[PDB]
């Protein structure tokens, strides 16, 4: 499960720290954070190596660009880049099954997060979620969220969504790796 | 989807209906099917309209390149032979079939060409969804020794037999004469509340 | 490509001339142990005294000294390591020095674009005990007892001719290289003017620390 | 081979292309005029042995519905260049479905002639050819040359004694002239230096019909 | 065709020519400062109308820059590819090895010529490492080295003399021996984990003026 | 220079004209006449297609490569179109591949003049190692080719050709020396006359 | 095919049962699952028997080519990563295994599934019996653990796994990767 | 002039001629078309069971053309069934011989070789292939060193009604006059039933006698 | 997934309209998802193909638009996407493009679709608009008919709706 | 065979490639051209190769970037084609218009490959890039006919590049230009470089790159405006 919120001067994203094959989870420290730049941050739910075999394959390009050009890409620019890859893999022998949120904060275009379908259906998202806990949570966030908010309030709005994943949902996802992106750049919470 | 052709004394009257359906809905009530491969030769299409249009464009560019090169207007059999091959090579991925008619000094030829690549010249041919219904009328009524103008009275009724009796085929008949004497296109040929502003 | 009217190829004999501008290297074989030795080949003082290298490992049992065109050597060296590990992967035994050298000889004159200038000295103690195969850039490997490769090496060859001993002791054989390297060199040899590497019958190949070299 | 036979001279001149321009200097004269009814292109061809044919290999070969070419230079080279020009035109028709703009066919064909001034093992095309076309509201008269440089013209000349032929074309003619009237300058500029002729107008590309050439 | 076929000398033609080509490059001074690396280049030839491969590895090529970027691009693809395969970033040594292998490759090749650059690859491990790489594909560690036009005389200037002080060395070599240029010189200290960082010319005046006092 | 097909400073390919001189030094003297109703050729007679023949003239070895290429293309025509390739189309295509020898410096002009005869009425095409082809009315190619061309210009068809070879090579023949091929209106089948 | 591993302040212990099977027939009970790559880091074998040998032969080869060329040790992070990459390529080919990289670096334990699931935890059990092995494991596991107490924990947790898993029988095979590196700490029997 | 693609100004490629000289050196082969059969003699290769070959010019290269001819006979037998006719085989192998002349990189052949075959329809056929790829039928062929020198004695013979049976001795006789001589002889005529085969040793010993 | 693509031509003004939503299965993702990319085009069907064809087409189109500053003819654009999608007849991308917009400088409308009005998409529309179409409408009217057809076909439809965008192309104004 | 090959990738004993030196000299045969940056826009004057009566160089790389091609025409077209492709491929996947500095590096990679390997002749054509990349605003780059590129505030290329660019050394004051000063200096230097005292409208054509109301637009000057600048020139004389 992944969650994303767009705020006045921030982008808020947060992730369950878990993975499981079989009946048990085999880790609870699992980072569905895939930070790739100072303010370009993938978050990839999806099964197996494909989530990270893709994530890093994007990361090294997004980084390769920064050395080769001397400047950092826009959240949109990185988004359309990963979008392109996923569309190519759909027709390929290997169609990756990665549902990801590309958070980012451009300065002069402002904060933006993007939902990205595994098939490859980029869309700018005012707020978004991924996973299967997405069916539950998106209603809470759709009701509650307004145009204004604050990073202080964003914490409460997100803490309320955490309740759904334990209290009504079957799977136990117990710790949430909350993080923000703000003009300052990324911080853990 | 009733396309047809007849070899009359001076040539070939091709005939076609203006309908294309995406299954059970008519998406085009004015569909052009008697595609101009060349000024001399024309090819009706049936089956999938996409395959028919595009394959006809390929043979068009091909035929018009060969005639452009010799400076002599191409033969019908040539058109057919590359069509035979073109519809064979895919082995049923080109599932759209073609009725080619043309005249070369050698005179009229009209081959129905099935999408697996069988080319068979015959005095009457029909194809499309309506073909069974159409071919019974072409069988019953076609006569060798038919004249030039009576073919207009022989394909408009035959195609009409496919317009009424069939449900894939309908709409205005197209009829395109092929003769060295003259060529004729008759694009729409034979015809058989306000949402108040502000 | 052109066999000269006098038989032998041109580029190869020119590659043999390229060795003459390569470091002197004694390739001692004691029947106890292997003692590959090479002049540091350092000339520049702010060029590092411990980062320059002349002799590389191939397996844990085979060392490999090099001479001639130093840059060219590393291609054949890396491919030798790939060959030996491939042998380990397929047969679980380590690849003996005769075949480790042979595999590198096979690649030597494959120019259908230009020949390597490198002379190599594989030393590996293999079940036979000590073995020391010199490798010419002519694609010819030869088993040796004492061969010194490189530029002042011809004088090192003839010097070796009197002092070569039946059998030999490991430490005494080492001392032979330590003395001969003073002769072949223009300067007075210093432990930072040699890089010695030795393989005792029982040990895995060791680059020799400098303090031991002064003695 | 894999190595180009085009290399700079010490001051940066493409010697083989310059020699290709010398090959253009040979060949029978060509002439072409944009008049205002339509362009005309015409060329000297000769009986030579009196056993020849005149309808066998016209220098005036239609390329597309309303484009044509006339060459000066080597005749053998023209036969294949035309083939690729027709290839580009028909390929364009199946992709874009309109007969390709005159300016574009000239550009694409120029690129073909440029490829060999950079491509291995091949010499540059000797042939230089007028490429005359009429789309939309305008008659187009183009000159492609051996390096793949091309220019649109209002009047131009090629082959033997183009040097004087162009001079006549700028003084004996200017502005506009009704198509046979601008053929007047063709037949009389060509005279300075059998004959094939072909015209464009807006009547499908056309070879000036033989009874009326007379 | 084999390009770098051996001479009857035993030398390689293209390689020695490439050695003289870097000598035409500018005086890419470097030294492995005990604190931190510092490197710099000179002779920008200011008309007034006018690298980093990682956050550890950095490069100060001399030679012909036309080739040098083209080398560094492939080197940068190699850095990032290594970071995805081993978890940690590439070490300066591994970069130096690849660039040296890459440069070697073109001598033993069909149709290629050695890259004319001799790069001063530099970088933290947090201990400074200051390699030279030369067209041959030889790579040597150094603690001071300077490759360029008149850089050899600078290396000797260093040999007899070998944050402010390492910068004083890098300036001193140039503002005593090479032409005095307050803009031509572009030294960039790389701090331990701060990315190679150039200074504004006024910040360079820490010694560019203090050398005028010395 | 004069070795790799490239242009001379006169804008002239040297290797091409060397190939023409090689045709002249092939030592044979072919002539063909286009009658209204028949198309005599005389000299190496070939049957490129059952309806088409030609005589190569020049290097002997060189003739066979282009004979086989002519049969390849002639057969491939019918395979993609389904009617005899016209004599014009066949000569055009073989000329188009002989240019490839000229465009490419790798490979060399095959020195064989190619006098095609066949009815598309009767056709007498020439082809050169240049890549130039044209329909003549009464061609000749070979050694005494120019001396024959005059006699052709001055000008029963079989007689024209045979008296032309007789007068022009200035020799009275034996029937084995003059191989003769006719393609009569009624006989589109390439056929050696057999005087 | 159980192969527990866990790390604690005085080592990383890797225990493995020795049974291997085809059908409900048991071909052997002699295999030592913890295929060696390096004196100081080691593999595992779970899933199909041949896969783990082969992949870890390729791993041992590549780790060796690396240690020669780079002239340094390959790390547990890097070792698992090259491994994870190499097993990914054969994802969808059924080359299934549950190899683990272990070794002192601090200690590094990275479980590495065949579908490319290179995850770093500290506490693992891999294989069929893992679900049994897990429940015992957590109950004694603390980072505050003596080398002996940890030996007992690895042996109890393997012993309770083999007791229920039909396809896992054979003797416990501890390897302890302490600071220095691994030793065959116990090979001791289960039929005690 | 020295490279094959180039033409010398006069009208030939001199490389091809230098390659031709190689067979002008090597000693005479002599096949003789006869009332039945072609007795190859060379002071032999089973190209096919049907076809025999007698090479001349440097032997190294000659074997490769032999092997290509064996390949050519086999591809023809497979694709068409029926045993290859020599009039087509000559033309095919000769075509392959011709390709070299045309491109700079590969060198022209040194060899010239008379393949021959008795067959029912064709009867005896004796075709010689030059390194230019010029193959012609013959009534007799003799190539090598004594090139016209052998030709005067095969001219002295008048096989047209000589039997193969005289010729098996006569080839060796012509060899002896133009020629110590190692002798080789072959019989391909209807008694041998088109099986390419060396002369029976007693007749071959008699032939040298 | 999908989405609806209204398109309609009455008088020189060229109407086109579309739903602004797409769904991951039956759950709406976004209430804003562009389908009408500016002579305009409106693709519907899969989102992956919507975006893939929009990208590929703008690319091929810009190479032309730089090569001649001559604006593209609608018919040639129709051929451009026609050929572009038929290249996958073995792996065909699922999206239904319906261009709508003027023929340059003659102010002449050309609408068409590709496998009066042309509707396409997941939809409801073809039966709804057909007898309501007037062959002459001022944009003021044109907006009204297309907005009715849009809203009525799509409010009923399950998987489309929740936002409407309407471009009524004219040289004088382009209303939204 | 390869005996002919003159290499044209060789490295010379003087240490400077042959074709690169010859490529520099090809441009001297090329006609005058100059681009002049300002703080609001970037000019590109160029001189139409001859005035010839009966004939009836700057191109659109993007709408936000454009190039001037100097050294030769036949090669230039292929360069422009590749530039349009690189730019529109970058616009394809990254979905933002290519930053101009990058577009230059890409074409110069393509150029450099011709010198480095393959035994093929290099493109001999120096280019300018006028543009306004997002990250730097207006910028101008010059591409040497071997890989190089140099961001330049004003530069000339073509015949008398040296006299013209040197004339701009002191006659282009730094960081003061309103676009008006760019037109004045442009018209000056192009005036001084030709032996014709002033220049005719069939000589100059000026593609000014101007940020047109938040949508950057390249525009070749309309000839009536070209002649007001020239008509001003006649009185500047």
């Amino acid at each position: 499960y992944l969650i994303g919120i767009q705020g006045p001067d921030y982008v808020l994203v947060a992730s369950d720290r878990v993975a499981a094959s079989n009946i048990v989870q085999m880790k609870d420290d699992h980072d569905k954070m895939f930070k790739m730049s100072e303010k370009i941050l993938l978050l990839c739910v999806g099964e197996a190596g494909d989530t990270v075999q893709f994530a890093e394959y994007i990361q090294k390009n997004v980084q390769l660009y920064k050395m080769r050009n001397g400047y950092e890409l826009s959240p949109t620019a990185a988004a359309n880049f990963t979008r392109r890859n996923l569309a190519d893999c759909l027709r390929s022998r290997t169609p990756y099954h990665v549902n990801l949120l590309l958070a980012g904060y451009d300065e002069h275009e402002g904060p933006a997060l993007y939902y990205m379908d595994y098939l490859a259906a980029l869309a700018k998202a005012p707020f978004a979620a991924h996973g299967y806990g997405a069916f539950l949570t998106l209603s809470i966030l759709d009701r509650y969220y307004t145009p204004t908010i604050s990073r202080e309030r964003a914490v409460e709005l997100l803490r309320k969504c955490l309740e759904e994943l334990q209290k009504r949902f079957i799977l136990n996802l117990p710790t949430f790796s909350v993080r923000i992106i703000d003009k300052n750049g990324i911080h853990d919470l | 989807t009733t396309i047809a052709g007849v070899v009359y004394k001076d040539g070939i009257v091709l005939g076609a209906d203006t309908r294309a359906t995406e299954g059970m809905v008519v998406a085009d009530k004015n569909c052009s099917k008697i595609h101009f491969i060349s000024p001399n030769i024309y090819c009706c299409g049936a089956g999938t309209a996409a395959d028919t249009d595009m394959t006809t464009q390929l043979i068009s560019s091909n035929l018009e390149l060969h005639s452009l090169s010799t400076g002599r207007l191409p033969r019908v059999v040539t058109a057919n032979r590359m069509l035979k091959q073109m519809l064979f090579r895919y082995q049923g991925y080109i599932g759209a079939a073609l009725v080619l008619g043309g005249v070369d000094v050698t005179g009229p030829h009209l081959y129905s060409i099935y999408p697996h690549g069988s080319t068979d010249k015959l005095p009457y041919v029909t194809m499309g969804s309506g073909s069974l219904a159409a071919m019974a009328v072409f069988e019953d009524k076609f006569r060798p020794d038919m004249e030039e103008e009576e073919a207009k009275n022989l394909v408009s009724e035959a195609i009409a037999a496919g317009i009424f009796n069939d449900l894939g085929s309908g709409s205005n008949i197209d009829l395109c004469v092929i003769s060295k004497n003259k060529l004729d296109f008759l694009r729409p040929y034979t015809v058989p509340y306000r949402c108040e502003k502000g | 490509n052109t066999f000269s009217p006098e038989g032998r190829l041109f580029q190869v004999e020119y590659a043999i001339e390229a060795i003459k501008l390569g470091s002197t290297a004694i390739g001692i074989q004691t029947s106890e142990g292997v003692c590959l030795a090479v002049e540091k080949r350092i000339t520049s003082p702010l060029m590092e005294p411990s980062s320059i290298e002349k002799i590389v490992e191939i397996d844990a049992h085979i060392g490999c000294a090099m001479s001639g065109l130093i840059a060219d050597a590393k291609t054949l060296i890396d491919k030798a390591r790939v060959e030996t590990q491939n042998h380990w992967f397929t047969y679980n035994e380590t690849m003996t020095v005769e075949s480790v050298t042979q595999a590198v000889s096979n690649l030597a004159l494959q120019f259908g674009s230009r020949p390597f200038g490198v002379a190599l000295l594989f030393g590996g103690v293999d079940e036979k005990g000590p073995q020391l195969f010199h490798m010419d850039p002519s694609g010819t490997f030869v088993q040796c007892d004492a061969r010194a490769i490189g530029s002042a090496s011809e004088g090192a060859q003839s010097s070796l001719q009197e002092v070569y001993h039946k059998s030999m002791t490991l430490k005494e054989a080492i001392k032979s290289s330590l003395i001969i390297l003073k002769q072949v060199m223009e300067e007075k040899l210093n432990a930072t003017n040699i890089e010695l590497a030795t393989v005792q019958p029982g040990q895995n190949f060791h680059m020799f620390t400098k303090e031991e070299l002064e003695e | 081979y894999s190595f180009s036979l085009t290399t700079f001279s010490p001051s940066g001149k493409l010697v083989q292309i310059e020699y290709a321009l010398a090959a253009v200097a040979g060949g029978a004269p060509s002439v072409g005029i944009k008049a205002a009814n339509g362009v005309v292109l015409a060329t000297e061809k000769k009986q030579k042995s009196i056993l020849y044919d005149e309808r066998s290999v016209h220098k005036v070969e239609p390329i597309t519905k309303h484009i044509g070419l006339v060459y000066s230079g080597m005749g053998p080279d023209y036969r294949v260049l035309v083939h690729r020009a027709r290839k580009l035109a028909q390929q364009y028709y199946l992709v874009y479905q309109e007969p390709i703009p005159t300016a574009q066919l000239v550009q694409r064909v120029a690129s073909v002639m440029q490829e060999y001034t950079q491509s291995g093992g091949v010499r540059p095309f000797g042939v230089s050819l007028l490429i005359c076309g009429w789309n939309e509201g305008r008659p187009y008269l183009f000159q492609s040359d051996p390096s793949g440089a091309y220019f649109a013209w209002k009047a131009t000349a090629m082959g033997k004694n183009y040097v004087n032929g162009k001079t006549f074309l700028e003084k004996r003619y200017n502005e506009d002239l009704e198509l046979e009237d601008a053929i007047h300058t063709a037949i009389l500029t060509l005279k300075e230096s059998n004959i094939e002729v072909g015209i464009c107008n807006e009547a499908g590309f056309r070879r000036l019909t033989p009874t009326e050439v007379k | 065709r084999a390009i770098t076929v051996f001479s009857p000398d035993g030398h390689l033609f293209q390689v020695e020519y490439a050695q003289e080509a870097v000598k035409k490059g500018s005086t890419a001074v470097g030294v492995r400062g005990r604190d931190i690396v510092v490197l710099g280049v000179e002779k920008k030839s200011v008309a007034k109308l006018q690298c980093a491969l990682d956050d550890n590895v950095c490069m100060a090529f001399a030679g012909l820059t036309a080739d040098a970027r083209i080398v560094i691009n492939r080197a940068r693809v190699e850095c990032q590819s290594h970071r995805l395969t081993v978890e940690d970033p590439v070490t300066v040594e591994y970069i130096t090895r690849y660039i040296a292998s890459l440069k070697q490759r073109y001598t033993q090749s069909n149709g290629r010529r050695p890259f004319g650059i001799s790069a001063l690859i530099v970088g933290f491990d947090g201990t400074p490492r200051l390699y030279q790489t030369d067209p041959s594909g030889t790579y040597h560690a150094w603690k001071a080295n300077a490759i360029g036009r008149g850089a050899k005389s600078v290396r000797e200037f260093l040999e007899k003399n070998y944050d402010d002080l390492t910068i004083k060395l890098v300036i001193k070599a140039l503002l005593e021996v090479v032409q005095s240029g307050g803009k031509n010189i572009e030294l960039a200290v790389m701090r331990r984990d701060q990315s190679l960082k150039i200074l504004n010319p006024e910040e360079i005046e820490k010694y560019v003026a203090e050398i005028e006092k010395e | 220079d004069r070795h790799i097909t490239i242009f001379s400073p006169e804008g002239r390919l040297y290797q091409v004209e060397y190939a023409f001189k090689a045709i002249n030094q092939g030592g044979l003297t072919s002539v063909a006449v286009r009658g209204k109703d028949c198309a005599v050729i005389v000299t190496h007679l070939f049957k490129i297609t059952e309806n088409i023949g030609c005589v190569m003239t020049g290097m002997t070895a060189d003739s066979r490569s282009q004979v086989q290429r002519a049969r390849y293309e002639a057969a491939n025509w019918k395979y993609k179109y389904g009617y005899e390739i016209p004599v014009d189309m066949l000569c055009k295509r073989i000329a188009d591949i002989s240019q490839v020898y000229t465009q490419n410096a790798e490979m060399r002009p095959l020195g064989c003049c190619m006098i095609l005869i066949g009815i598309d009425g009767p056709q007498v095409y020439k082809c050169d190692p240049a890549g130039y082809y044209c329909g003549f009315k009464a061609t000749a190619a070979g050694v005494k080719q120019t001396e024959s061309t005059s006699f052709l210009e001055k000008k029963q068809t079989v007689e024209t050709a045979i008296t032309c070879l007789s007068t022009v090579l200035s020799i009275d023949f034996k029937p084995s020396e003059i191989e003769v091929g006719v393609v009569t209106v009624e006989n589109p089948k390439f056929r050696i006359l057999t005087i | 095919t159980t192969t527990l591993a866990f790390k604690f302040r005085h080592g990383v212990i890797v225990a493995a049962d020795s049974r291997a099977t085809a059908g409900a027939y048991i071909a052997s009970q002699t295999v030592k699952k913890v295929i060696e790559i390096n004196p100081y880091l080691l593999g595992t074998m779970a899933g199909g028997a041949a896969d783990c040998s082969f992949w870890e032969r390729l791993l041992a080869r590549q780790c060796r080519i690396y240690e020669l060329r780079n002239k340094e040790r390959i790390s547990v992070a890097a070792a698992s990563k090259l491994l994870a990459n190499m097993v990914y390529q054969y994802k969808g080919m059924g080359l299934s295994m549950g190899t683990m990289i272990c070794g002192w670096d601090g200690p590094g334990l990275y479980y590495v599934d065949s579908e490319g699931n290179r995850i770093s935890g500290a506490t693992f059990s891999v294989g069929s019996g893992s679900v049994y092995a897990y429940g015992v494991m957590d109950r004694g596991y603390s980072y505050d653990l003596e080398v002996e107490q940890a030996y007992d924990l690895a042996r109890r947790a393997i012993y309770q796994a083999t007791y229920r898993d039909a396809y896992s029988g054979g003797a416990v095979n501890l390897y302890h990767v302490r600071e220095d590196g691994w030793i065959r700490v116990s090979s001791d029997n289960v039929a005690d | 002039d020295l490279s094959a693609s180039t033409f010398s100004p006069d009208g030939r490629v001199f490389q091809v001629e230098y390659a031709m000289k190689a067979v002008e050196n090597s000693s005479t082969a002599i096949g003789i078309r006869c009332k039945d059969g072609v007795v190859f003699g060379v002071e032999l290769f089973n190209v096919d069971r049907h076809v025999g070959m007698a090479v001349a010019g440097l032997l190294a290269d000659a074997r490769s053309l032999a092997d290509i001819a064996r390949e050519e006979a086999s591809n023809f037998r497979s694709n068409f069934g029926y045993n290859i006719p020599l009039k087509h085989l000559a033309d095919r192998v000769a075509m392959y011989v011709h390709a070299y002349t045309l491109y700079s990189a590969v060198r022209p052949f040194g060899c010239s070789f008379m393949l021959g075959s008795y067959s029912v329809n064709d009867g005896a056929q004796l075709y010689m292939i030059d390194p230019s790829g010029v193959s012609y039928g013959y009534w007799g062929c003799a190539i090598g060193k004594a090139r016209q020198a052998a030709k005067t004695e095969i001219e002295k013979l008048q096989m047209k009604e000589m039997t193969c049976r005289d010729i098996v001795k006569e080839v060796a006789k012509i060899i002896y006059i133009v020629h110590a001589f190692e002798l080789e002889l072959s019989w391909v005529g209807e008694l041998t039933n088109g099986r390419h085969e060396i002369v029976p040793k007693d007749i071959r010993e008699e032939a040298e006698k | 997934n999908g989405g609806a693509v209204m398109a309609m031509k009455g008088k020189n003004c060229v109407a086109i309209a579309a739903d602004r939503r797409f769904g991951i299965q039956a759950q709406m993702v976004t209430t804003d998802f562009q389908k009408i990319f500016p002579l305009y085009i409106g693709l519907a069907g899969l989102a992956t193909d919507v975006q893939t064809v929009a990208q590929r087409l703008k690319f091929r189109l810009n190479l032309y638009e730089l090569k001649e500053g001559r604006q593209i003819k609608p018919y040639t654009l129709m051929s451009m996407v026609a050929n572009l999608l038929y290249e996958k007849r073995f792996g065909p991308y699922y999206t239904e493009p319906v261009i709508a917009g003027l023929d340059p400088k003659t102010f002449k409308p050309f609408i068409c679709s590709l496998d009066d009005f042309v509707v396409s998409g997941t939809c409801q529309m073809y039966g709804m608009c057909e007898s309501l179409w007037e062959p002459n409408m001022d944009p003021d009217h044109l907006f009204e008919t297309i907005s009715q057809a849009m809203l009525n076909a799509v409010d009923r439809d399950a998987v489309s709706g929740m936002g409407v965008i309407v471009h009524i192309i004219e040289k004088d104004k382009i209303t939204t | 065979s390869r005996r002919y090959d003159s290499r044209t990738t060789i490295f010379s004993p003087e240490g400077r490639l042959y074709q690169v030196e010859y490529a520099m000299e090809a441009i001297g045969h090329a006609g005058t051209c100059l681009g002049i940056l300002a703080n609001d826009g970037v000019l590109l004057a160029a001189e139409r190769r001859n005035i010839h009566k009966l004939l009836d160089k700057i191109y659109k790389l993007n709408e936000d970037m454009a190039c001037s091609v100097a050294g030769i025409t036949s090669d230039a077209n292929v360069l422009t084609n590749e530039l349009r492709l690189i730019a529109q491929r970058y616009l394809l996947q990254y979905q933002e218009p290519i930053p101009c500095e990058q577009l230059v590096t890409a074409l110069c990679d393509i150029k450099q490959a011709y010198t480095q390997f393959g035994g093929k002749r290099p493109f001999g054509v120096s280019l300018l890039y006028i543009g306004w990349d997002k990250h730097y605003g207006f910028q101008l780059y010059q591409s040497d006919p071997s890989g190089n590129y140099g961001g330049w505030k004003a530069t000339c290329i073509g015949n008398n590049s040296a006299a013209a660019v040197s004339m701009l050394k002191q006659d282009y004051k730094e960081g003061e230009m309103t676009l008006k000063s760019a037109l004045a200096l442009a018209i000056k230097v192009l005036n001084k470089t030709m032996d014709v005292s002033k220049l005719s409208a069939e000589k100059v054509e000026i593609a000014t790159l101007t940020r047109e109301n938040g949508k950057t637009v390249i525009r070749v000057l309309k000839q009536k405006e070209v002649e007001q600048l020239i008509k001003k020139h006649e009185e500047e004389e």
